[PDB]
DNA sequence: GCTGCCGGCGGCTGGAGAATCCCGGTGCCGAGGCCGCTCAATTGGTCGTAGACAGCTCTAGCACCGCTTAAACGCACGTACGCGCTGTCCCCCGCGTTTAAACCGCCAAGGGGATTACTCCCTAGTCTCCAGGCACGTCTCAGATATATACATCCTG
DNA sequence: CAGGATGTATATATCTGAGACGTGCCTGGAGACTAGGGAGTAATCCCCTTGGCGGTTTAAACGCGGGGGACAGCGCGTACGTGCGTTTTAGCGGTGCTAGAGCTGTCTACGACCAATTGAGCGGCCTGGGCACCGGGATTCTCCAGCCGCCGGCAGC
């Protein structure tokens, strides 16, 4: 009987690197977020309360960081000679964007 | 399984899409602990700002006028939310 | 006597006492100019005529009367002089404008 | 109820009006346009505040900010918001 | 003719009470003095910026205090923080 | 009468008065607050001090007794808290420290 | 001959040695025949956007004379700043 | 018959001696003759001051001393010790004055 | 020789998920009229930054020759580049399914925010004193050599 | 596989010499002593919007299986960057030698300052109608996948 229908590994990536790129939602979801940075800042002020819009803006804000800084890791990756991003690539990324050291 | 890190709740489905935003097609299976740390890095950074600037308010909120502030201060402004 | 509005004798929609008032009380400089404000709504109307007509492009692009901030970021990430002057900013519900690797392609 | 805020949402409206006549704006990016358009006033303020400072003198005129956007916005805004600058200070001048 | 202006007695006077057998030159002198004016504007306009912010037409000691925190990194800041902290508490008790 | 000054009141060796005077002039706010200056002299006289110890430090270990850019360079760029102060500032004559990359160096 | 002095092809006076010492200072312990372009075009964008901006603050001084001031200031505004000369 | 140093043992003495020094890298008439040159296209009839020079290369230096710092990073990356001209355009990617 | 045979070669149509597009009505809410309030224009007078004019002088721009120093060419070579072979094994892509995101609704309430009287912490003016910049002025202690050896490097037996 | 000879560096004794460190001099800035006047501060109170609660419901994340292609080590052709020797070419430099315009002082004036009215621009506050959205479904759009004539060896004879 027929081998069941497969896309090729490396084609499906892209298909989905397409539709996220040009679609503008929030690709973390809001409650991990929301706990994460909760989580992370009761040490500051203990029982600290935020405002919804101000935990979006950061959210998005740190998407924004995030995927700036894996589109650098994507083009030191095929820099080197490679596809595959490695945590020396995301580490050179990192120093030469001036934030690490 | 109801007791985890609220930093786990960035999930790999989670960061690869965000990887797939930014551009990249194959990624390696150390590369998402490692992001997190960086990402909670950067949220701990801004956090700082954004709390100091809270406290200078003598308020126990964080309305999004002291966030859009403290990125803007860090060096990445961001656009839409008052201004 | 009869009063009119200093942006109408400037020429601009854009306010003339707003932005003499902003200049006054925001810390600036113990004193500003007659024009200055003038000048400085001038150049900001042309600012953001020229962002709202890049914008609006974009939307017709994308087959829609209304502006949405994604047209915005299209405009600006698009022009790359306008890129550059807004380098270091980040925009609400804007997205990244799609760019994919060429080496990550396939062979054909 | 109270306290009526300030912004530039009837400026822009307007601005559009001449641009894409039949365009509308979503509030979102209505609040996108406010705090750009803040942005750039209070980036180009600083700049003529702080070069009046630099050449010691008190006052802002037109040549400060002039001097500013020729210094903040690069390539073709530069010349185009100097000459729309120019051509509305002389507008404002010639019917006071 | 037109008296000019510098820290440079200041920072004299701080190493010669950090280390008494120690010199230091002319152009090392001066950056010094930049390093001095740098800091000193980077906390005005912070300060100023944040009394923009919370609607105050003054600066006290807290905005500085907050600028302190925000800017400088971790253990720099909390020491720069204590020393301010004394000497305004110093000041204060017999003004 | 008996004049004295602010910086002895407050038993700084920066001057308060003239950093009130700057505060006053730099127009940062339509009043100034009588502790800022305070404050701010207290700042900056720990920060001086704090780089003027990793200055006199590297200078006795390089057997030197006048302070020199090398030194402040070799001082400021070893801690890395300074670092993320100073690390988008260069300063004159400055140079970079002895860092050889491991791949670099010979087989043994 | 009193003024009007144009100069051309200055930028190549960057020497081959010259740029070996640099990127021996900047550490490395090979280099190529192929850099010694790019960094001279990384040269001349630097020093355009540098002087651009000194001379846009010496204009508005109404002064012909660039100071220091002009360049470290400049310097200062592009994110950069350098210490040592006044600032 | 004759001594020669291995290709690269110079290179090293050459590393861990001139790392430590100081003073300006490249000759001074060289960068005095190319800002003016340069300076020219922007405005006309200009007067520079020595101290402006002076910061004007000192500058330059210390820039282009980071610029190869990271582009031999970026080779050290790449598993090479030479570095090529990509080496550069990736550093300056990055780093976003082209961006 | 002149037949069989044997594997690749890529060219093509064909089976097959996904992406796209139009209708269709349903939501949702940018766009538009009203009121007054809050601020902006407007006369009416002031006074003080910033322009001009008259110089002064420190500083900016030049060429010149000894000279040496580093720049420049070319030279042999052993290395590091770039790449082919190969061989994991580690990421990928579906699949079932477990789970937590969200959205829904409704509260409880700690707190954000608009008014109030004032006070007291700051500002504005005069007079008074002095800390600090500047012009010197040194005597240094800071540099700068040529010298005598360690050293580690490239080989040899 | 262990030492020897060598271009590198290391101390280091005088020379030797620009410049940190005082030191008067004076002066504009700092500071002390009064009106005085609103900016912020508790006090007050009124929404409000943020935390918290618990059903659906459902897309989504997680563990797992198969495999395939990306990556890294090994080996090799090569080209070329480096150390080095031999030129040679431009920089260093102390020197007058020249003027250029920043720079300071002074007179002036005009443009911003601020005040007391006065009226409208617009922020708000509804409000009906116009635009974005969702679902079904038809339409393309690529993706991968085996069939087979053509092509090139592959063994005999």
């Amino acid at each position: 009987v027929k081998k069941p229908h497969r896309y090729r590994p490396g084609t499906v990536a892209l298909r989905e690197i397409r539709r996220y790129q040009k679609s503008t939602e929030l690709l973390i979801r809001k409650l991990p977020f929301q706990r994460l940075v909760r989580e992370i800042a009761q040490d500051f002020k203990t029982d600290l309360r935020f405002q919804s819009s101000a935990v979006m803006a950061l959210q998005e804000a740190s998407e924004a960081y995030l995927v700036g800084l894996f589109e650098d890791t994507n083009l030191c990756a095929i820099h080197a000679k490679r596809v595959t991003i490695m945590p020396k690539d995301i580490q050179l990324a990192r120093r030469i964007r001036g934030e690490r050291a | 399984k109801v007791l985890r890190d609220n930093i786990q709740g960035i999930t790999k489905p989670a960061i690869r899409r965000l990887a797939r935003r930014g551009g990249v097609k194959r990624i390696s299976g150390l590369i998402y602990e490692e992001t997190r740390g960086v990402l909670k890095v950067f949220l701990e950074n801004v956090i700082r700002d954004a709390v100091t600037y809270t406290e200078h308010a003598k308020r126990k909120t964080v309305t999004a006028m002291d966030v859009v502030y403290a990125l803007k201060r860090q060096g990445r402004t961001l656009y839409g939310f008052g201004g | 006597a009869k009063a009119k509005t200093r942006s109408s004798r400037a020429g601009l929609q854009f306010p003339v006492g707003r932005v003499h008032r902003l200049l006054r009380k925001g810390n600036y400089a113990e004193r500003v100019g007659a024009g200055a404000p003038v000048y400085l709504a001038a150049v900001l109307e042309y600012l953001t005529a020229e962002i709202l007509e890049l914008a609006g492009n974009a939307a017709r692009d994308n087959k829609k009367t209304r502006i949405i901030p994604r047209h915005l970021q299209l405009a600006v990430r698009n022009d790359e002089e306008l890129n550059k002057l807004l380098g270091r900013v980040t925009i609400a519900q804007g997205g990244v404008l799609p760019n994919i690797q060429s080496v990550l392609l396939p062979k054909c | 109820r109270k306290t009526r805020k300030e912004s530039y949402a009837i400026y822009v409206y307007k601005v559009l009006k001449q641009v894409h006549p039949d365009t509308g704006i979503s509030s979102k990016a209505m609040s996108i346009m406010n705090s750009f358009v803040n942005d750039v006033f209070e980036r180009i303020a600083g700049e003529a505040s702080r070069l009046a400072h630099y050449n010691k003198r008190s006052t802002i005129t037109s040549r400060e900010i002039q001097t500013a956007v020729r210094l903040l916005l690069p390539g073709e805004l530069a010349k185009h918001a100097v000459s729309e600058g120019t051509k509305a200070v002389t507008k404002y001048t010639s019917a006071k």
